[PDB]
DNA sequence: CTATGACCATGATTACGAATTGC
DNA sequence: TTAAGCAATTCGTAATCATGGTCATAG
C-alpha cells in the first residue's frame, strides 16, 4: 500500500553514503571483476530508504604451526604445500581440496591456552577459496595424506576455526545493527545490474567501508518498519485444521514506522464481500488464489523490515505455503527480497539444561527479520500457561462457530474482522510495551553477533565473539581442545540453619557479583594459567604467582593481564549503566522491565564463568572453575568466623551476635536488638567494616533487616521486608516455598500465602484456624470453584517419561474421539484435574481435561485434595509456632469441620423428596415433616436468604461478559478455559435452579391469573 | 431436507429480528411477528410439517456452553 | 458347629526418580 | 549443525513386607 519515500539525487563521486545494517549475507557469485565468496548486506539510511550493499573481496582462512622440518621454513616447500601431488594414490589427498589457492604465509603468533612466556613462535596461515572447504581440508590435513616431499609430517592441529561472518565482522570491527559509511568515489550504484528489489544498491570492496562504535550520536535507531498479521481457516467439528482440505479466508495487517506512537497502515482481506470498518481498508474476492496473491503483492510493495505475530513460525507460514501448493499458485512463495528465490520449510532443534528442549519449524526469509512474540515469552519468562490470553491478563488485563461466522452473512464477517484485527494488534502492543527490541539491539551492540542469533542460539556465541574480538589485541590463537568426558567438581556451600521462628530482626549481609570479582581480582583467566612444571626451575614465588585452595599457581597482574577480567569488566560497567538508569523510574511496571534489562546483563557476566566449565562445549579448563568455587567456599566462612568472633558481649557491644543462615553468597546474622533502627545501624557498620579485608571489587553491603522471620529448612524460608526505617515495610519474602512454584493447585497456593498474610501482618493464629477451616469446609462442602482444582505440568524428551509412568504423560498421550489433531507435543504444559475413582495404586488412572470434565460432569476426588494437596504444606508451616499440639490442633480443626459432607440403579430415583427439617424420607410432596410441622416459618425463613444471596451472584457475573465483549445488544461467545468467568457463570445457573425448586415446594404466595 | 436447513440457518443470524441464542426458534419467530418487524412465511411452514425435532426447534447454538 | 490353618489382600512405609529453584 | 554449568530439597509413585481377617476344612 504506502510506499517508501524515492530516493533523489545521490552522485557516486562526490557524495558518501551512511546506512544502518540488519541482515548481513552469504553468496557464492559470478560476474567477478576482471572472490568467489561475495557479502550481502541489508540496510536503512537514516531517512527511510533501503539500501542493498554488495561486498567483495574477502575469502576464509584458519591457522596451524609450521612443523620443525626443513620444509615449512623453505619456499620451495611453502609453494609445495600450495601445489597438488599428481601421483595416483594421491587421490583421496589432493581430490576434495583440489587445486584451491589456500597458500603459504607466515606469521610469529601464539596459542592461547596455559602461560609458557612472553615469546612468540611461527605459524603458517592458509587460505581457501570457499567457506564450504574447511571441512575437507581438515578431513584431508588431519588424517588425510601430509606426506608431500617431508615438508609437514603429520599431525600439526587447526586453530581458529570459526565461522564465516563471524570472522568477517571480528575483522573490521563491525557489531549487529551498526552505522556503516562508504566514502565517496569508492562505491558504484549501477556497477550492479539490480537482482534484489531495494532503492540503492551499492557495489563496494570490503577494504572501504568504515565502521561507527555506537556511542555519542552514533546511539540512535533508523525508522524501521513493523508488520504484524493473523490469520483465520473455516474448519470441521471436532477436526482441527489441516492445510489440504481447509480454506484460509481472511488475512489481517497491522503496520507501523518505529518511533511514532500509532500505526499508519491497517489492512484487512477477506474471502466474502464484506462490511466497511471505520479506520481501515476492506477488500473482498470471491477466490483463494486472488487473496493469496494479492497479500503476497502487498508483501513485496510494502517492503517491510521486521515481521512479528504469534505463533507464525508454528502455525501460519507453513499453512500458507502449503495451502498455495495445493492450489496450483506459482507466484506465491518468493516472499523475500531477492527476486528470484523461493521459500521452504524446514525443521530445527534447540536443548540446553537452562530452557529445556524445543522443535521448531524454520521459513526462509532473505533479507527480512521474525519475531515469534511466543518464543520471546518462552525463552525468557518462567509462567504458568502461554496462551494469548493469559499473557495478556498476567501483563495487560484482559473454531466451529467460525465456520458459520463465514457462512452467513456480511455483518457476521464484520465481526469476525474485527475480532481478528484485534488479534493482529495485541503483539504490537506487547513488543512495544515490554521493551523487546530496544533490549534486543543493545544485546547485540554490547555481544557482537548479529540479530537473528538471539533468537536461535544460546550463550556461546557471544562469548567465543567477545574473546575473539579481545584476541586480535595482543595477538593470540584459539587451540582445539576436546573431550568426552571430564568428572564433577565440588559445588557451593550452604551453613547448617537453627530452624524455627523468629521475632527479632535478622539482618542480611551480601556480596554483589562475586564470581565475576572473584575471576577479577585474583587474576586467573586461560592465558595465564601456570602449569605444573614451568615454575620450575625458577623459584620466585612472591608476587609473581599466587596459590589457590584446589591447588594450582596463577602469575600476578605484574607480569600478565588476563582476558577473562577485561569482557568481565566491560560486561560489569554497562550492568552498573543500566542500573544507575533504573534508578530514576515511577512507573511500576517500568521499572520491573528495567530490573530485567539488568537481569540480563547479570545472567551474561555469570555465563561467562559458567562456559568454562562445560565438559562439553568449545574450551573447558575446569581448572578455573574448581579455584572459583574454593575462593567462594574460603570466603563466606571467613565471613561467618568475623562476624560471629567481633560483636560480643566482653567488647563493649550489647549482645553476642549468632549467625542463623548462609547460602553461598549472603549471611543473615541475627543481632539481638527490637529495634529496626539500631539493627540497620550496627548491620551498615558490620557490612562496611568486613569488607576492608579483601582486595577489590570484593565489597559485602547491607541489604535488609527481615522482622519477623520463619526458617524451615535449605532454600525455604519467608520474612517480612525493611528498606529503611520510616519507609515502614515493603511486602514479604517466600523464598522457596509453596506460593512461588508451578507445580500445585491455584487453592493451595492462595490458602498459603493468606496464612502467610494472617500470621505475619496481624499475629492472629485464631483468624488463620478459622480461614483454614473455611477453606476445607468448602472444600468437602462441594463449593469452590475448579478453576483452584487444575494442575499443570510439563511434557518434556520422551523416553524419560517413558522411563517411569506419570499423570500428565497419560493423558497427552490418550488422545480424543474428536481430535487426533490438536495435543500437547514436546516442550508445552499439559494441565489436568483429578477425578474420583477406585484404582488406588495408580494417581495417573484418575487425571482428566478440564474441558472434558466440563462438558461430561465428573465427580472431584475430595480427598484426594484433602490429604495430599492441601495437607502436609500447612503441616510445614503451622508446626513450628507451637508443638506437636498444634498437628493435632488443624487436624481438630478438620475433625470438627470433616463431618460436614456433600455429595445403573442411580437413575430410578425422585418423585419424592426428603423433609427439609431431619431429612427423613416420605411418601407426598410436601416439604415439611410431621413432628417438625410446627416450625415452618422459621424454615421459610431460612433457605429464602440463601436464594436472595444466589439471585445477587447471577447478575453480577452475567452482564461483566457483556462489558469484557464491548456490545450490549449482541451474544456472548467466550469460551476462554483461562478466564475464571467461564464456568463459573455456568454453576450459578444449576444453583438457582435446584434453589428455585426447592421453594415450590411450599405453595405459591398469591393467585396470578387475575 | 437439507435446503430446509439453511433456512432455518440464515433466519438464525439475520440481526433485525433480534439477538437470538436462549430460546426457541418459534418463540423468537413470535416475538417478530408481535412487534410486526417482518417476519417471513416460510420459516413458518416448516416449523409446522414437523414434529418436535431437535435440529428444527432449536437454536443454531443449542449446544455449546455459553 | 466350632476351631485352626492357610491364603489373600490391603495398607503403610521406605526408597528411588523427576520439575523447579538455588547457586 | 547446535547446547550455558551443577547441587538438590522434596515430594510422589511404586514396590515390598507385614498384618490381620475371612473362609474352608476337619474333627
Ligand atoms: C543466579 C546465578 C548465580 N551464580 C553464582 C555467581 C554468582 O557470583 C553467585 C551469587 O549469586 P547471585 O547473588 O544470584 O548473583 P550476583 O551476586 O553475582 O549479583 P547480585 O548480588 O548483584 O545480584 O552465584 C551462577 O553462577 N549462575 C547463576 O545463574
Ligand atoms: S467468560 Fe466472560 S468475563 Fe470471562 S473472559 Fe469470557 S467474556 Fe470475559
Ligand atoms: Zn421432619
Amino acid at each position: 500500500r504506502w510506499l517508501r519515500p524515492t530516493p533523489p539525487a545521490l552522485d557516486p563521486q562526490t557524495e558518501p553514503l551512511i546506512f544502518q545494517q540488519l541482515e548481513i549475507d552469504h553468496y557464492v557469485g559470478p560476474a567477478q571483476p576482471v572472490s568467489v565468496p561475495v557479502l550481502r548486506a541489508f540496510g536503512v539510511t537514516d531517512e527511510g530508504f533501503s539500501v542493498c550493499c554488495h561486498i567483495h573481496g574477502f575469502a576464509p582462512y584458519f591457522y596451524t604451526p609450521a612443523p620443525p622440518g626443513f620444509g615449512p621454513e623453505h619456499m620451495g616447500d611453502l609453494q609445495r604445500e600450495l601445489n597438488l601431488a599428481i601421483s595416483r594414490d594421491s587421490r583421496g589427498g589432493r581430490e576434495l581440496t583440489g587445486p584451491a589457492v589456500l597458500a603459504v604465509e607466515l606469521c610469529s603468533r601464539e596459542s592461547m591456552f596455559g602461560y609458557h612466556g612472553h615469546g612468540p613462535s611461527p605459524f603458517l596461515r592458509i587460505t581457501v577459496a570457499l567457506p564450504r572447504l574447511v571441512a575437507p581440508a581438515r578431513r584431508l590435513l588431519e588424517q588425510g595424506i601430509r606426506v608431500a616431499g617431508l615438508g609437514t609430517p603429520s599431525f600439526a592441529p587447526y586453530e581458529a576455526n570459526v565461522d564465516f561472518e563471524i570472522r568477517f565482522m571480528v575483522d573490521t570491527d563491525i557489531v549487529g545493527c551498526n552505522w556503516l559509511e562508504l566514502p565517496a568515489g569508492k562505491y558504484a550504484l549501477r556497477l550492479k545490474e539490480k537482482a534484489t528489489q531495494c532503492q540503492l544498491e551499492a557495489d563496494v570492496l570490503w577494504s572501504d567501508v568504515v565502521s561507527h562504535p555506537p556511542e555519542g550520536p552514533w546511539q540512535r535507531i533508523a525508522p524501521l518498519r513493523v508488520l504484524s498479521f493473523d490469520i483465520e481457516c473455516a474448519g470441521r467439528k471436532g477436526i482441527f485444521p489441516e492445510p489440504e482440505r481447509d480454506p484460509v479466508i481472511q488475512i489481517c495487517s497491522l503496520g507501523l514506522r518505529w518511533g511514532e506512537p500509532e500505526p499508519f497502515l491497517r489492512l484487512a482481506l477477506t474471502l466474502r464481500p464484506c462490511a466497511p470498518i471505520l479506520g481501515a481498508k476492506v477488500q473482498s474476492y470471491e477466490k483463494e488464489e486472488d487473496l493469496l496473491q494479492a497479500w503476497s503483492t502487498f508483501i513485496r510493495i510494502m517492503d517491510p523490515d521486521v515481521i512479528t505475530g504469534y505463533n507464525i513460525q508454528n502455525f501460519d507460514l507453513p499453512y500458507l505455503i502449503s495451502r498455495a501448493q495445493t492450489l496450483k499458485v506459482q507466484t506465491f512463495p518468493f516472499l523475500g527480497r531477492v527476486a528470484g528465490l523461493c521459500s521452504n520449510i524446514r525443521d530445527s532443534s534447540f536443548q540446553s539444561k537452562q530452557t529445556g528442549r524445543r522443535d521448531t519449524k524454520v521459513v526462509s526469509m532473505v533479507g527480512r527479520v521474525q519475531m515469534d512474540m511466543l518464543q520471546v515469552l518462552l525463552r525468557e519468562y518462567k509462567l504458568r500457561s502461554y496462551t494469548l490470553n493469559a499473557v495478556s491478563f498476567h501483563f495487560l488485563g484482559e473454531h466451529s462457530i467460525i465456520t458459520d461466522l463465514q457462512n452467513g452473512n456480511d455483518q457476521t464477517r464484520r465481526r469476525l474482522a474485527v475480532y481478528c484485527l484485534k488479534d493482529a494488534y495485541l503483539p504490537l502492543r506487547l513488543l512495544e510495551r515490554l521493551m523487546v527490541l530496544v533490549n534486543a539491539v543493545e544485546m547485540a551492540r554490547v555481544t557482537g553477533v548479529p540479530l537473528s542469533y538471539l533468537l536461535s542460539r544460546g550463550q556461546q556465541v557471544k562469548v567465543v565473539s567477545q574473546l575473539l574480538r579481545q584476541a586480535m589485541h595482543e595477538g593470540l590463537l584459539m587451540p582445539v581442545v576436546k573431550s568426552e568426558g571430564g568428572e564433577d567438581y565440588t559445588g557451593a556451600t550452604v551453613i547448617e540453619p537453627l530452624k524455627g521462628y523468629y521475632d527479632v530482626p535478622i539482618a542480611t549481609l551480601d556480596f554483589s557479583s562475586l564470581y565475576p570479582s572473584i575471576m577479577m581480582a585474583h587474576n586467573l583467566c586461560y592465558t595465564t594459567l601456570l602449569r605444573p612444571g614451568t615454575a620450575q626451575k625458577l623459584g620466585l614465588t612472591e608476587d609473581q604467582f599466587i596459590r589457590t585452595p584446589t591447588g594450582d599457581e596463577f602469575v600476578k597482574t605484574s607480569v600478565r593481564k588476563g582476558l577473562l577480567p577485561q569482557i568481565l569488566e566491560n560486561l560489569l560497567s554497562a550492568r552498573k549503566r543500566a542500573k544507575a538508569e533504573l534508578a530514576k523510574e515511577t512507573d511500576p511496571l517500568r521499572r520491573q522491565v528495567l530490573d530485567g534489562r539488568q537481569l540480563a546483563l547479570k545472567v551474561s557476566a555469570n555465563s561467562v564463568y559458567g562456559f568454562t566449565g562445560a565438559q562439553v562445549g568449545k574450551l573447558p579448563c575446569l581448572e578455573i572453575s574448581q579455584s572459583v568455587t574454593g575462593f567462594g567456599r574460603q570466603m563466606i566462612e571467613k565471613t561467618k568466623q568475623l562476624v560471629e568472633s567481633k560483636y560480643t558481649v566482653e567488647n563493649g557491644y550489647s549482645t553476642s551476635a549468632k549467625v542463623v543462615y548462609g547460602d553461598t553468597d549472603s549471611v543473615m546474622c541475627r543481632f539481638g536488638v527490637s529495634s529496626v533502627a539500631e539493627a540497620m545501624a550496627l548491620g551498615r557498620e558490620a557490612a562496611d567494616w568486613v569488607s576492608g579485608h579483601f582486595p577489590s571489587p570484593i565489597r559485602l553491603e547491607f541489604e535488609k533487616v527481615y522482622f519477623p522471620y520463619l526458617l524451615i529448612s535449605k532454600k525455604r524460608y519467608a520474612g517480612l521486608l525493611f528498606s529503611s526505617r520510616p519507609d515502614a515495610h515493603d511486602r514479604m519474602d517466600c523464598k522457596g516455598l509453596e506460593a512461588v512454584r508451578r507445580d500445585n493447585c491455584p487453592l493451595v497456593a492462595n490458602l498459603v500465602t493468606a496464612s502467610l498474610r494472617r500470621l505475619l501482618i496481624d499475629r492472629d493464629p485464631e483468624g488463620a484456624v478459622a480461614h483454614a477451616q473455611d477453606v476445607i469446609s468448602d472444600l468437602l462442602c462441594n463449593r469452590i470453584d475448579i478453576s483452584q482444582l487444575v494442575i499443570t505440568k510439563e511434557l518434556t524428551r520422551a523416553a524419560s517419561d517413558y522411563a517411569g509412568k506419570q499423570a500428565h504423560v497419560e493423558l497427552a498421550e490418550r488422545m480424543r474421539k474428536r481430535d487426533p489433531g490438536s495435543a500437547p507435543s514436546l516442550g508445552d504444559r499439559v494441565p489436568y484435574v483429578i477425578i474420583s475413582a477406585a484404582k488406588g495404586v495408580a494417581a495417573y488412572m484418575k487425571s482428566e481435561d478440564p474441558l472434558f470434565v466440563l462438558e461430561h460432569s465428573l465427580p472431584i476426588d475430595t480427598q484426594y485434595y484433602l490429604e495430599q494437596q492441601l495437607a502436609k504444606p500447612l503441616l510445614r508451616i503451622f508446626e513450628p509456632i507451637l508443638g506437636e499440639g498444634r498437628a493435632e490442633a488443624v487436624l481438630l480443626r478438620g475433625d470438627h469441620t470433616r463431618c460436614k459432607t456433600v455429595l445403573g440403579l442411580l437413575a430410578f430415583a425422585k418423585r419424592r423428596n426428603c423433609c427439609i427439617g431431619c431429612r427423613t424420607v416420605l411418601s407426598h410432596q410436601g416439604a415439611v415433616c410431621e413432628f417438625c410441622q410446627p416450625r415452618e416459618s422459621e424454615l421459610y425463613q431460612k433457605e429464602v436468604s440463601h436464594l436472595n444471596a444466589l439471585e445477587e451472584r447471577f447478575s453480577r457475573l452475567w452482564t461483566q461478559c457483556q462489558r469484557c465483549q464491548g456490545s450490549l445488544h449482541e451474544d456472548v461467545i467466550c469460551t476462554s478455559r483461562d478466564c475464571p468467568i467461564f464456568y463459573m457463570r455456568k454453576k450459578v445457573r444449576k444453583d438457582l435452579e435446584d434453589q428455585e425448586q426447592l421453594l415450590r415446594r411450599f405453595g405459591p404466595p398469591g393467585p396470578e391469573a387475575w | 431436507e437439507e435446503a430446509e436447513l439453511e433456512l432455518l440457518r440464515q433466519f438464525d443470524l439475520a440481526w433485525q429480528y433480534g439477538p437470538c441464542t436462549g430460546i426457541t426458534r418459534l418463540q423468537r419467530w413470535c416475538r417478530a411477528k408481535q412487534m410486526g418487524l417482518e417476519p417471513p412465511p416460510e420459516v413458518w411452514q416448516v416449523l409446522k410439517t414437523h414434529p418436535g425435532d431437535p435440529r428444527f426447534q432449536c437454536s443454531l447454538w443449542h449446544l455449546y456452553p455459553l
